[PDB]
């Protein structure tokens, strides 16, 4: 079936980011825009998953942060890129637990607070861009997660939720 | 036959008897036929002469005739078809000038008497001879080797061991290529031999296979030599040939899964399409001459010019691209479904950069032309497809497959319209089984019974 051609192509993509045949993969990487600008649903499923697993997975020495790095930025731009060309249509309605799936790395590993600046500068500015271009569809989650968060704000004053959810509301 | 010492003798005694033919004064030939028999002694000199009489790595046979003073290698009969041609040559050339020598007689009977009676050792040589040799032949005889093909097949059916009646059965084959042209063009034998050919290569044997293709070869030679196609289809007249015996041609067509039927050509080019596979290029060669003459036949006979793209000459196109897709053309599903099936079956077997590119960039297009069809050849390509996409890093041939990838996601929208299975619905199946790669075993395939029964209907018919 088809699917597992688009999966062979999703992972075809993925097997660069632990090793992180450069015009093959960005060949690939137009493939994967041209795949997502008609269903993109399981294409963002299976990106937020990788980016899940690359972020979650532990790894150490200098050439691994630079590894670290160099992979989150290209995985942000490529869902950038996927997202920014969705709508070929007013097609906005998204499933609000795949959007709550995306959202909490996105939300915490450049937004709990400036995290990695010297290299990870840009990956904020990314990772904003990725938010604009996602609460452009489908804010309304964001919206009550901030609305819960300052619902969340109850009674004691050692909170530090704001620097990590309200600064949220700026991008 | 027999060891080194015995095969370099007989090569000596070949050179020895051409020798005291031109160098003796009692014959007193002519001077241009000792020319040619002084050519003909330095051709048989030659290395390829050697390899044709089975001594190889032998530089003197005279030095290894008398070695001991001082088997491993087959036998493949179109040396032996070679040899007795040069042999023929010669005993011609030396009997254009004595007047009423009678050896051509003596020769054609001795090979009469030994092609057909029953010996396993000697048959299939002296079935090979008399093709070779003589210069008439009749409907008993033609009829007669018939019955040995069948009965042939009858004991490659029962018995275990094959390989002895493999060898009579393509000494049968190659008789028959070389006895109908001196058959009179009345006989519709003619014809029917055709039928005999593809049956040959219904039984998937390299041999087999070789042979076939040289009886169709020379029979559309000869046939158009006889102007039976001046205003008939290639279709037409061997339908109206097939017409009688069609039932056991039923039963034959539904275990092969290819209906002569609905779709001639495209009958005819799912049996032709082996011959890229088989192992040697000339057979290759061969099965593309084929397909050239009957696009021309094809094509001449609706009066357009070659390379015409249209409903009938799509198929012999599609084989030959390997060596334009109009939809206003084919406007119906089948012959464009069958189209698709065609270019599956070639990216699926050959493994080849330029032609599995030059096909999947043709392919790419018939995914936008065709997006309704375009399922039913899917898992032809499934696994390889997928494979390249794993591990092919060159631009491109990933760039059309990513087209293609990008094609059926697009028209994901309706699958039921036609389904991988459709080809079963009318008779065509196993397109993709029958241009698979010779199998290791070469064993004959049983509904060889039908083909056994098919073989006797046409005698029933045709013979009395």
């Amino acid at each position: 079936r088809p699917v597992e051609w688009v999966q062979a192509v999703v992972s075809r993509f993925d097997e660069q980011l632990p090793i992180k045949t450069k015009v093959s993969t960005e060949h690939n990487k137009e493939c994967l825009i041209n795949i997502s600008k008609y269903k993109f649903s399981l294409v963002i499923s299976g990106l937020t998953t990788i980016l899940k697993n690359v972020n979650n997975m532990r790894i150490f020495g200098e050439a691994a942060e630079k590894n670290l790095y160099l992979s989150q930025l290209i995985i942000l731009d490529t869902l950038e890129k996927c997202l920014a060309g969705q709508p070929k249509d007013t097609m906005r309605l998204d499933e609000t637990m795949l959007v709550k799936q995306l959202l909490p790395e996105i939300c915490h590993f450049l937004h709990t607070c400036r995290e990695g600046n010297q290299h990870a500068a840009e990956l904020r500015n990314s990772a904003s861009g990725v938010l604009f271009s996602l609460s452009c569809n489908n804010f309304n989650a964001v919206f009550s997660r901030i609305s819960t968060r300052l619902q969340e704000l109850t009674v004691c004053s050692e909170d530090n939720v704001d620097v990590h959810d309200i600064e949220l509301l700026q991008y | 036959t027999g060891p080194l010492s015995l095969r370099a003798s007989t090569h000596g005694l070949v050179i020895n008897i051409i020798h005291s033919l031109c160098t003796c004064s009692q014959l007193h030939f002519s001077e241009e036929t000792k020319q040619v028999l002084r050519l003909s002694l330095t051709e048989f000199s030659l290395p390829k002469f050697y390899l044709l009489f089975g001594i190889s790595k032998v530089k003197s046979a005279a030095v290894i005739a008398f070695r001991s003073s001082y088997e491993r290698e087959t036998f493949a009969l179109t040396s032996l078809e070679t040899v007795t041609e040069a042999l023929l040559e010669i005993m011609e050339a030396c009997m254009r000038d004595i007047p009423t020598c009678k050896w051509l007689d003596q020769w054609t009977e001795l090979a009469q008497r030994f092609a057909f009676q029953y010996n396993p050792s000697l048959q299939p040589r002296a079935l090979v001879v008399f093709g070779c040799i003589s210069k008439r032949v009749s409907h008993g005889q033609i009829k007669q080797i018939i019955r040995i093909l069948s009965k042939a097949l009858e004991s490659c059916l029962k018995g275990p061991d094959t390989y002895n009646s493999q060898v009579l059965i393509e000494a049968t084959v190659i008789a028959l290529t070389k006895l109908q042209p001196l058959l009179n063009k009345d006989s519709p034998l003619h014809k029917a031999l055709f039928w005999v050919a593809v049956a040959v290569l219904q039984l998937d044997e390299v041999n087999l296979y070789s042979a076939g293709t040289a009886l169709l070869e020379q029979n559309l030679h000869t046939l158009d030599s006889l102007r039976i196609f001046n205003d008939k289809s290639p279709e037409e007249v061997f339908m109206a040939i097939r017409n009688p015996l069609e039932w056991h041609c039923k039963q034959m067509d539904h275990f092969v899964g290819l209906n002569f039927n609905s779709n001639f050509n495209f009958a005819l080019v799912g049996h032709l399409l082996k011959g890229y596979r088989h192992p040697s290029p000339a057979i290759v060669a061969r099965t593309v001459r084929i397909l050239h003459t009957l696009l021309t036949l094809v094509n001449k006979h609706r009066n357009c010019d070659k390379f015409e793209v249209n409903t009938q000459s799509v198929a012999y196109l599609a084989a030959l691209l390997t060596v334009l897709l109009d939809e206003e053309v084919l406007t119906d599903p089948k012959i464009q479904a069958l189209l698709l099936t065609v270019l599956a079956t070639l990216v699926k077997y050959t493994t080849d950069e330029f032609d599995q590119r030059i096909l999947y960039e043709y392919l790419a297009e018939a995914s936008v032309v065709f997006p309704k069809v375009f399922p039913v050849v899917h898992n032809l390509l499934d696994s390889k497809i997928n494979t390249l996409l794993s591990l092919c890093q060159d631009p491109n041939l990933l760039n059309p497959i990513h087209g293609i990838v990008q094609s059926v996601v697009y028209h994901e929208e309706s699958p039921p319209q036609y389904q991988t299975s459709y080809l079963q619905s009318f008779g065509f199946n196993g397109l993709w089984r029958f241009a698979g790669p010779f199998s290791k075993q070469t064993q004959i395939p049983d509904y060889a019974e039908l083909i056994v029964k098919f073989l006797d209907a046409l005698i029933d018919t045709y013979l009395p």
